[PDB]
């Protein structure tokens, strides 16, 4: 299940096989992977965290600042594996920083294993 | 037929200051004047007659309040004039007022 | 000469893989029919590099903006598999490494 | 008549303050008002397919949405792209490797794997039958087609679109 | 107001009767101090302070909640630059007698709402 | 005069609901005492929070 | 909706400054230097122009006729 | 009879005339009627946009230009304020705010 979660996630971050609204939950303690695609699941976008850097880098900000002028859009942030719709049952399993400069900087580490960051 | 209802127009006209530097000491309070309507001894008549017959958004301003007395005029007539309404093509505002 | 010129045009902007030649073109296609003829008439291309570091795929007076957006999950070694020898020579030109989709 | 600016300033008695409204402050901003705009036939086909070929060579100085960005340069435009797994980091070419040229071969012929597999050849940078990774170009383009490829063919009007998105592994 | 302070207009005093600062700035709305201490709507006080900064500074202050770029001391520092008391207090004069009020009064721009509940 | 950034997207600065008023937090005359406000009558005379109420009656 | 004729708090005519305000902003005066240049000193007058939302420009998008 | 000699699309409801032209274009499988509809619709669109700008021509143009330049000059002001965030001693030791930093 360490390959499935990384692949299903990669595919969400590529918008191709799995649409963004799909939520894959990996229950570690009980060996269960639950994938929900149905309707009515409230979700919210979160910045993705990888290692400890964000994927949202100055490239995306610059491109998105000239948006409309370059017709970049939020959909390009989604389809660049930079932001991800997390939903309350997958939120069970994210480790969610709250801002980068607060929570991922090299303080005496709280966790250092953030998967996502509040936008 | 401006986008502002009449009480709003009337209210705005109320707040336009008038150059009553002298005439205020001449005029009676209307409550005290003995005449059945307004008269030039207890009031100053004003007219506004503006229609926006052009594409450009007509600004109705205190420059369009025409007094019946060259000494009681809106301050900005004697800088920019006080905006009373912006009018679209074909909208109009005709009214007369007394101060 | 050996620079990445990969483009990922969508279905409605599918440019012909070969130059426009009068002996390879024919009329088979006709608001409903307006999008149909567009497939084989407007779509050989050129890409303009702007000063702002963006580019646009033109197809003439039209302009579709493109980003050279990365595609490291599909860094395919794009090569001229022109069918010579066995299975083609697959001349090593530029590794396809992007997913540039034209948009208005 | 002589009129120096240094003499013009001495004509006045005293005319020559603070600007502290302008100060940049990260907890403060600016403001925003109300704008108005915010968030068939073959003789025609020949000319239409022959105009883009002519008019793309004209002088360009403008951008569609906001003619304020000046162009710099122009990039003019079968194929078979060996996809690679990002974990295995397959090194089909000598560019992912350290040297600029094949230290173990000279001709990376896309020899076929067999007779019943024309697209699913075995692309490998091995001029010998040994001492190279057997990169079986498995038929992944059958379920992973496509993507158009082009090159600076001396500023020529051509195309080299990919046939399939074939992908190889360490066999 | 935006901070759950609510109240009926209890009386209306003409400008001559309202208290006034050194310049003739009379309040528009005088609310009783006792609204604050039990309710601890300190967001209301900080709104008033930063609104007074914004109106002098001449641009709209940021009150996004969790913005550590904003704090009361930083606002007070700015407010003191415009020649006001750094905590927003002012000497008011009683409108009736003109005597200075011995307590300096906290006065400044705050965003009030008028609710559908008219009498 | 002070906004969250979030109320940009709420479009509150285009369809706002309220007036920035020079509030004073003072007891003054005591007519503002238990959760009450003293308003400026002269501000009201100038149009402070003046509103219009439209009631539509439909009959066929 | 439209600019108030008088600053509610004090009384200064601000109803003849809105188009001037915007023109000064179009000269790219900073937002408080526009107010300093119109002559609004008291923060009570300044919040008349800073806070004003000129919705009448949107109301005039709707046609009565033409 | 009245609509026979008097044209309608220049009426204030030009959006409705464009919707009707779009419906007539979509309803037709003939390319000739579709191209005539496209031409008529483009002409009416240009005419209506010209009239909209003409009424937008004064004062509306001015507030459009100020909003569009204001947002860009605000972006410039924000980026300069951002580099002004590099200044030291812009925060106070008297705990005017606090943030967690556990473990
Ligand atoms: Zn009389
Ligand atoms: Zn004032």
């Amino acid at each position: 299940p360490e390959q499935l979660m990384n692949t299903l996630r990669k595919l969400r971050r590529q918008m191709d096989i799995i649409v963004s609204e799909v939520s894959m939950i990996r229950d570690i303690r009980e060996r269960e992977i639950r994938i929900y695609t149905d309707a009515g699941r409230i979700c919210r976008p979160l910045l993705i965290v990888e290692k400890q850097k964000l994927l949202l880098k100055k490239r995306h900000i610059d491109q998105l600042k000239e948006r409309e002028y370059n017709n970049y859009s939020w959909q390009d942030l989604v389809a660049s594996g930079v932001v991800e719709y997390i939903d309350t049952l997958e939120e069970e399993t994210v480790m969610l920083a709250m801002t980068p400069d607060d929570l991922q900087e090299k303080e005496v580490a709280y966790c250092s294993t953030y998967t996502h960051c509040e936008i | 037929s401006s986008v502002l209802h009449d009480e709003f127009i009337a209210h705005r006209l109320g707040l336009i200051p008038l150059t009553s530097d002298d005439i205020v000491d001449k005029l009676q309070y209307s409550r005290d004047c003995t005449c059945e309507e307004f008269c030039p001894e207890c009031s100053v008549e004003f007219t506004l007659d503006v229609r926006c017959n052009e594409d450009q958004t007509r600004h109705v301003t205190s420059r369009d309040l025409i007094s019946n007395s060259p000494r009681v005029i809106p301050v900005t007539s004697r800088q920019d004039d006080i905006l009373i309404v912006k009018l679209r093509k074909g909208q109009e505002l005709r009214l007369r007022a007394y101060a | 000469g050996n620079d990445l010129y990969f483009v990922k045009l969508p279905n409605f902007l599918s440019v012909e893989p070969r130059p426009f030649d009068p002996q390879y073109y024919e009329d088979e296609f006709e608001e409903e029919g307006r999008t149909r003829l567009k497939l084989k008439v407007e779509n050989n291309a050129r890409i303009v590099k702007w000063s702002d570091g963006s580019m646009s795929l033109h197809l003439g007076n039209e302009v579709f903006d493109v980003y050279k957006a990365p595609l490291q999950g599909d860094h395919n070694h794009l090569f001229i598999r022109q069918g010579t020898g066995l299975q083609g020579q697959a001349v090593f030109k530029t590794k396809l490494t992007f997913r540039p989709h034209s948009t208005d | 008549v002589l009129l120096d600016p240094a003499d013009e300033k001495l004509l006045e008695e005293e005319i020559q303050r603070s600007q502290q409204h302008a100060k940049v402050v990260p907890w403060m901003r600016k403001t925003e008002y109300i704008s108005t705009e915010f968030n068939k036939d073959r003789d025609s086909q020949i000319t239409a397919i022959e105009k883009t070929f002519e008019d793309a060579q004209k002088s360009i100085s403008q951008h569609y949405s906001k003619p304020r960005v000046t162009p710099v340069e122009v990039m003019p435009v079968s194929q078979a792209m060996i996809r690679g797994m990002m974990d295995e980091e397959g090194n089909q070419f000598v560019a992912y490797f350290l040297p600029v040229e094949e230290t173990l071969k000279k001709r990376k012929r896309d020899q076929e794997e067999e007779m019943d597999y024309a697209p699913d050849d075995v692309y490998d940078y091995k001029i010998a039958r040994e001492y190279n990774w057997n990169v079986k170009n498995k038929a992944s383009k059958g379920y992973e087609e496509n993507y158009f490829f082009i090159f600076r063919e001396g500023d020529g009007v051509y195309y080299n679109e990919l046939e399939t998105r074939v992908r190889l592994s360490k066999r | 107001s935006r901070h759950g302070q609510k109240g009926t207009c209890g009386i209306q005093y003409r400008q001559e009767d309202m208290p006034f600062t050194c310049e003739g700035i009379t309040p528009d709305i005088i609310i009783n101090p006792h609204a604050i201490p039990s309710r601890m709507t300190i967001g209301h006080l900080i709104e008033c302070l930063q609104g007074k900064v914004s109106a002098n500074k001449g641009e709209i202050g940021d009150a996004t909640p969790f913005n550590d770029a904003v704090n009361v001391q930083k606002i007070s520092n700015l407010l003191s630059d415009y020649g006001y008391h750094l905590r927003g207090n002012e000497v008011l004069y009683n409108g009736f007698t003109g005597r200075k009020i011995t307590s300096q009064i906290f006065i400044g721009p705050t965003y009030y709402q008028r609710l559908k509940h008219m009498v | 005069l002070v906004t969250t950034r979030s109320m940009e997207y709420l479009r509150f600065r285009e369809l706002p609901a309220g007036i920035n008023s020079i509030v004073a937090i003072a007891s003054y005359t005591g007519y503002n005492q238990e959760d009450s406000v003293i308003m400026n009558r002269s501000a009201v005379d100038r149009g402070f929070f003046r509103s219009v109420f439209y009631r539509s009656y439909k009959e066929q | 909706m439209i600019i108030p004729v008088r600053c509610f708090t004090c009384g200064k005519i601000v109803g003849n400054k809105w188009e001037a305000y915007l023109g000064l902003l179009q000269a790219e005066y900073t937002e408080g230097d526009a107010l300093d240049a119109l002559g609004l000193k008291r923060y009570c007058c300044r919040r008349m122009l800073l806070a004003h939302v000129d919705l009448i420009e949107k109301l005039l998008n709707y046609a009565p006729l033409e | 009879e009245k609509e026979r000699f008097r044209k309608a699309p220049p009426n204030y409801a030009m959006k409705k005339t464009q919707l009707l032209k779009e419906k007539a274009m979509a309803e037709d499988l003939g390319d000739q009627d579709k191209a005539k509809q496209i031409q008529d619709q483009l002409n009416e669109l240009e005419e209506r946009a010209e009239a909209l700008d003409r009424q937008r021509t004064k004062n509306i143009s001015a507030i459009s230009y100020i909003n569009q330049r204001n947002r860009e000059w605000n972006i410039v002001e924000s980026e300069k304020a951002l580099v002004a965030e590099s200044h030291n001693m812009k925060n106070q030791q008297m705990d005017p705010f606090t943030r967690r930093q556990c473990k």
